[PDB]
């Protein structure tokens, strides 16, 4: 009805394009997000797993924005590939014109602009595509932002944004502690959320993927976990749900 | 379901047997009723369930609308019928399709009178209404009013214990040999439908059949969850 | 003309509750209705003067078969012999005169005669389709207006509509205004429209008319609005009246084209109404009031001034509306202390009268099912959960705005 | 006194009298399939005591999926040539614009039938159009097929009223399918129907040609072994063809070159394409 | 009859419809042909130059 143009208004001042993208979101692999203080952590679930195909990559859902950030994203492929080379373009701009690294709200923002902009214009449809971003910078310590289609975003402690976002945060606003956390208990939550939150059952190594933000001697270390430590990760989790049985 | 089959009896029999409860309490006493299970398993089974234990004239009308059809009479659904229904004064009336006469044609018509004549001015009571149907979302709004429907109720997929007691149940004639393990076959088949559990346990028959046998194994069974199940899938449109 | 409704018996049982007033009150009305029916019991038992054994009817009674049959009274002619018509069109020029009235004499008016020589029997018949009689209602349903609470506003205009007319014109008649004669009522659904109609109903002086939209589809083609047009001259004839018509988005809406050609012919119906309602000569002394839950679908033809004077419209309830429907709800029934009625009206929104009875009903049930009587707080706040579970709404408007 | 019953299904029991004439040996190939509509419809239709024995609520809903020409309107015809019920297939696909929702009005008049003599089946193809899957409920005169599709399920479970009516859907590629109509209770037999592979289109063959003039010389191994696929319909019009032309040059017996040059005939893909598409 | 828009594949199939025939395109020979055949219930002097009608 009042759809197809991204500039047209409802008669109750709704934009149903942009609405129509944000649901749409709804289709995409599950992420989220942890801050967990004196780190930060993400993890993804590797859906669309297939004997045959091969995964040479590093990572699919993650990505380095830079030397001191790492974001991942959900929604359309193409889109996705833009944005982030977009923000890298950014965070290398901000250095060389100020020789020091982009604090991540501002990168975060200057995305959002983009996306806004688009949403402005009839000649192009919405971004498709809701990420996280993770980082640290001297002004604010540790931080995680989320963004969306329609180009808002905002700060969190704890969140998920693809498919079943719902009840991993609900789950989690009934776990989380605050100023507390100290990472591991993080991976610890995060595993049990995506254990229940998936579909797959015993929650195959494969089946997820995670990284890690932390500090140390004052450089910034984001490293992805390799097979054994998700493994050694979901065993634990898998023996303290047996030791939970018959108490 | 335990939990809807007390519903339901609350709803239905309570103000029917019951009337000093209700005007002791004060309140009016409720009319209509809703079946909306995404599956729809179970739903007018128990619609059959309570018609036995009935004890009033039990209506009932499945058939699309009957004769809605081009002209002779327009809404014949109603006001004949229900005064038929009025004429048995204790009495229930089922309509089992709940999709059709109503959703937002010349079709509405009946329905605005159907909703007209179930509201109240001017009418009675020691009437009630059972509706069973899939996604109530689409149904009017109007029909969705407390006032004509008063109870909602979802029949969710049965859980791994549910699957179990109603397999027990379709499974009381099979000549279940010693060794099956029916919590097994109740784990392995998550997310049931309700009649997928009688499914398996006839194909099962039917595999005991073939071969000629008058027992069913563990094997049986696992080749009946198997046969059963039905999977999809096409490679590159795995984008997103 | 004629007079209306019959049903008011004693609506004075103001206690509302266990007394021994209603005790006494109630036992006065059972000596007054166990006397009129010994009044009548022993009427008829007095004076055994039964029409004097009997005379006169005896001619009426061998002049006119046991059977009368009934024909269009055609051209009259002096010498009696006026031509009348069978069902089938049995035309025939024949005498009528017996102990028979001859004033009432009109081209098209219902006649009885005679099975065998066709004669004019006398009772020219004085009766209208049964599909409308029916409709004539004499019983109010409950209360007038002490039920209904919150719509200020809404009951005002239509008081001032139906109720002040017939009740004193001085202000009418000296300032020359024309009360308004059609009301059309719209909400959304629940909102209490058939509430107020049969408020209205039990405390209306004059004869009620009762009909549904959807009830003027008669499958013959054509028939049809000559069903509304002898309803309207019924109406008219029964004195001054109110003509209700419930889910009025039934007969007119929009007034598109036969688009597919199946010739619905509804249309037809809805512009013989339109007619009657207004056009030519003069409705007479008819009220009219028309509920619907969608009115913009509604063609402007038929909306507009001499037709509808008044667009009703009818809001959820707010804060207040909704804390009078909610304890008048309540107050038939026992509450305890801790009840908070206006903590649960400030906790939800966009919530219809309807959907108060239905709560109110759902806790009391949910109480009984505790085994108690009494109900408590916790009661409602179940309650409400469960009645509202339905509904589900709002796009992802959640961080934009 | 009260007269016999009248009316009839179809034009009368059985669809008339005229029943198809194909025998299953006369149609072979499809054995698995044969054997599985066979244990669906035929035994509880005949001796059902040991389905009894097993107690198995036998059932009455199964559906036959494959290409457009693979065997399946023969076989519902085989099925009614070899049966003892009062097969009354009379599903002319009907939108009709008066009479909407006749699928009551034929059911019970079977299962009226059912009663009235003995428990009868139905089958039919191309009900791909009533399967749809709902979506929009306003757009007047399109919400009719759903409500035909809605009628058709209550019907097809409803109510005890079983008289063991069966029950053949031939229409397939299901995609349109509700899940409503697909799910165990409802049509619980799926039954696939592939193309006739290599040793099935020797069968067919065989079948088809045993009564033919057989010129002795072509040798059917040669179009057995060979590749491409092929469905029975095509076979079939193979055999007919080359008939044809042998019959075009006052031939009496078919000879081998008229096989042959049935064949390429038959085989004719696109026959347009465009050189792009690839 | 070429009237059918729409031709069922099935009905095409050997056997249904065995061959299509297509109807050939006059050369405006046969439409000379045609001329002499219809001129022949026609009274006229007889120098007619059929083919020059037809050429006109
Ligand atoms: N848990 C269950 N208990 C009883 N019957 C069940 C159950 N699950 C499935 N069934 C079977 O499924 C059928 C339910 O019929 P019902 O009246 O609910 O049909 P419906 O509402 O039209 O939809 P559906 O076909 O999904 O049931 C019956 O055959 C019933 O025996
Ligand atoms: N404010 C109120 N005060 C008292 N009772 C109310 C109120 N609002 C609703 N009700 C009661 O709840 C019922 C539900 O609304 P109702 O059945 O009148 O629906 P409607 O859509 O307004 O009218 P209709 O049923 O004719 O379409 C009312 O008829 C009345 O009995
Ligand atoms: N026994 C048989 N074995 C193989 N092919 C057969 C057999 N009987 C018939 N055929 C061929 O296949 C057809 C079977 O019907 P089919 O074409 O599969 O139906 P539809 O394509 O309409 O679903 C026959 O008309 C004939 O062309």
């Amino acid at each position: 009805r009042y759809d197809s143009r991204t500039t047209i208004f409802s008669p109750e001042g709704r934009l149903y394009q942009v609405e129509y993208a944000m649901e749409a979101i709804g289709h995409a692999g599950t992420c989220l997000g942890i801050l967990a203080n004196d780190g930060v952590l993400l993890a993804a679930e590797r859906r669309n797993i297939h004997k045959l195909l091969d995964e040479v990559f590093f990572s699919e859902k993650i990505y380095k924005l830079n030397e001191d950030m790492a974001c991942s994203v959900a929604g359309i492929t193409s889109d996705a590939n833009v944005l982030t080379n977009e923000l890298r373009l950014i965070a290398q701009r901000y250095l060389l014109q100020y020789q020091e690294p982009i604090p991540c709200e501002q990168l975060v923002t200057a995305l959002c602009d983009i996306k806004q902009a688009y949403t402005q214009f009839g000649g192009k449809r919405p971004f498709g595509v809701s990420l996280l971003y993770i980082g640290w910078d001297k002004h604010y310590g540790f931080q995680l932002y989320q963004s969306d289609p329609s180009g808002n975003y905002g700060g969190w402690k704890a969140t998920c944004i693809g498919n079943n976002s719902a009840a991993a945060v609900s789950m989690l606003k009934q776990d989380y502690k605050e100023g507390e956390m100290t990472l591991k208990s993080a991976l610890a939550l995060a595993i049990k959320v995506l254990n229940k939150t998936m579909d797959v059952s015993k929650l195959s190594a494969e089946k997820v993927e995670i990284a890690t933000l932390t500090r140390e001697n004052g450089k910034t270390v984001i490293r992805v976990l390799k097979q054994k430590e998700v493994e050694q990760l979901i065993k634990k989790h898998e023996e303290e749900e047996a030791k939970a049985e018959r108490e | 379901l335990d939990k809807q089959i007390k519903e339901i009896k609350e709803v239905i029999e309570l103000p029917v047997k019951h009337p000093e409860l209700f005007e002791a309490l004060g309140i009016a006493q409720p009319k209509g009723v809703l079946l909306y299970g995404p599956p729809g398993t179970g739903k007018t089974l128990l619609a059959r369930a309570v018609a036995h234990h009935t004890d009033c004239t039990f209506i009932r009308v499945s058939g699309s609308e009957l004769v809605q059809k081009f002209i002779g009479e327009g809404a014949r659904m109603v006001r004949e019928l229900f005064v038929m229904a009025r004429e048995h004064a204790p009495s229930i009336i089922f309509m089992d399709e709940i999709d059709s006469i109503g959703s937002s044609s010349e079709v509405q018509r009946t329905m605005l009178e159907l909703l007209n004549q179930l509201d109240g001015f001017e009418a009675t009571k020691n009437i009630k209404v059972i509706m069973a149907t899939n996604r109530i979302d689409i149904l009017d709004s109007a029909l969705l009013r407390p006032g004509r429907i008063d109870r909602k109720i979802e029949f969710p997929p049965p859980n791994e214990e549910a699957r179990l007691d109603i397999l027990k149940i379709h499974s009381r004639k099979m000549n279940l040999t010693r060794g099956i393990n029916l919590r097994k076959i109740a784990e392995l088949m998550p997310g049931a439908s309700g009649a997928e559990v009688k499914g398996v346990c006839t194909e099962a028959g039917m595999y005991a059949l073939r071969e000629r046998r008058v027992h069913v194994t563990q094997e049986d069974f696992e080749m009946a969850v198997a046969k059963v199940m039905q999977k999809d899938s096409e490679k590159n449109m795995s984008i997103k | 003309t004629k007079g209306p409704d019959a049903a008011s018996k004693l609506p004075l049982v103001t206690p509302h509750t266990q007394c021994r007033l209603k005790l006494l009150k109630l036992e006065r009305i059972k000596d007054y209705l166990l006397m009129e029916e010994e009044f009548i019991r022993n009427q008829e038992q007095m004076k055994p003067l039964e029409e004097k054994q009997e005379e006169e009817r005896s001619k009426v009674d061998d002049l006119r078969g046991t059977p009368m049959s009934v024909g269009t009274l055609e051209e009259i002619i002096d010498d009696n012999h006026a031509i009348v018509s069978t069902s089938v069109g049995s035309e025939h020029y024949v005498s009528i005169l017996s102990f028979v009235d001859k004033d009432l004499l009109e081209p098209g008016c219902s006649v009885l005669l005679n099975h065998k020589v066709h004669a004019v029997i006398g009772v020219l018949m004085d009766d209208t389709d049964p599909l409308v009689t029916v409709m004539k209602v004499e019983k109010a349903p409950q209360e007038t207006y002490a039920d209904i609470g919150g719509l200020d506003n809404q009951i005002q205009e239509i008081k001032e509509s139906v109720e002040l007319p017939l009740t004193h014109p001085e202000y009418y008649e000296e300032m020359g205004i024309k009360p308004p004669k059609g009301v059309i009522l719209y909400g959304p659904p629940g909102t209490g429209k058939t509430l107020l109609a049969k408020a209205v109903a039990n405390q209306t002086s004059a004869t009620f008319l009762r009909v549904v939209g959807s009830e003027l589809i008669q499958k013959y083609l054509g028939d049809g609005p000559k069903l509304v047009r002898e309803l309207f001259r019924v109406a008219e004839e029964h004195a001054p009246s109110i003509v209700f018509i419930d889910e009025i988005d039934a007969i007119g809406t929009k007034r598109y084209d036969s688009n597919s050609g199946g010739e619905r012919e509804i249309q037809r119906t809805m512009l013989e109404l339109l007619n009657q309602l207004d056009g030519f000569d003069s409705r007479g002394d008819v009220k009219v009031i028309m509920a619907t839950n969608r009115i913009e679908t509604l063609d402007p033809a038929l909306i507009r001034p001499g037709r509808i004077d008044r667009k009703i419209e009818f809001p959820l309830p707010d804060e207040k509306t909704k804390k009078r429907i909610f304890q008048i709800h309540t107050s038939r029934m026992t509450l305890a202390d801790d009840v908070t009625l206006d903590d649960l009206i400030m906790a939800k929104d966009d919530l219809s009268g309807a959907d108060i009875k239905a709560i109110c009903t759902e806790a009391g049930l949910m109480a009984l099912r505790e085994r108690r009587m009494k109900v408590t707080n916790e009661d409602f706040k179940k309650s409400k959960e469960n009645v509202l579970y339905k509904k589900q709404e709002g796009t992802p408007e959640g961080l934009y705005l | 006194d009260v007269l016999p019953p009248e009316a009839d299904s179809s034009i009368m029991m059985l669809t008339s009298d005229q029943k198809p004439d194909v025998m299953y040996a006369d149609i072979g190939g499809m054995d698995i399939q044969k054997q599985e509509v066979r244990e669906a419809v035929e035994l509880p239709l005949t001796h059902f005591e040991l389905y009894k024995q097993i107690g198995i609520d036998p059932p009455r809903g199964v559906l036959m999926y494959g290409p457009p020409g693979c065997g399946k309107t023969m076989l519902a015809k085989a099925v009614a040539h070899h049966t003892t019920a009062a097969f009354i297939r009379v599903v002319g696909s009907e939108f009709v614009q008066k009479y909407l929702g006749e699928g009551p009005r034929m059911v019970r008049d079977v299962f009226r039938l059912a009663k009235e003599n003995a428990p009868a089946i139905i089958f039919i193809d191309e009900i791909d159009a009533i399967a749809t899957k709902r979506f929009d409920a306003q757009t007047g005169a399109d919400r009719e097929v759903q409500r035909i599709l809605l009628e058709l399920l209550n019907q097809m479970d409803g109510f005890d009223q079983n008289v063991n009516v069966k029950v053949i859907m031939a229409t397939n590629r299901a995609d349109t399918l509700d899940p409503a109509l697909l799910r165990p209770g409802r049509l619980d037999r799926k039954i696939e129907f592939p193309l006739p592979d290599r040793r099935q289109k020797r069968l067919i063959f065989s079948t088809i040609t045993s009564k033919m003039n057989l010129s002795e010389e072509v040798d059917l191994e040669d179009y057995v072994a060979r590749p491409d696929k092929i469905s029975g319909a095509d076979i079939n019009s193979i055999c007919q063809e080359s008939g044809m032309l042998a019959v075009r040059e006052n031939r009496y017996i078919v000879l081998a070159k008229d096989f042959e040059k049935a064949y390429k005939t038959v085989i004719k893909k696109d026959e347009q394409e465009h050189e792009f598409y690839k | 009859t070429n009237r059918p828009d729409t031709l069922d594949p099935a009905l095409l199939r050997p056997g249904r419809l065995d061959r299509k025939i297509h109807i050939d395109l006059p050369n405006e020979q046969a439409r000379l042909d045609i001329l002499k055949i219809h001129a022949g219930p026609i009274t006229k002097h007889g120098e007619i130059d059929y083919e020059a009608i037809v050429k006109l």
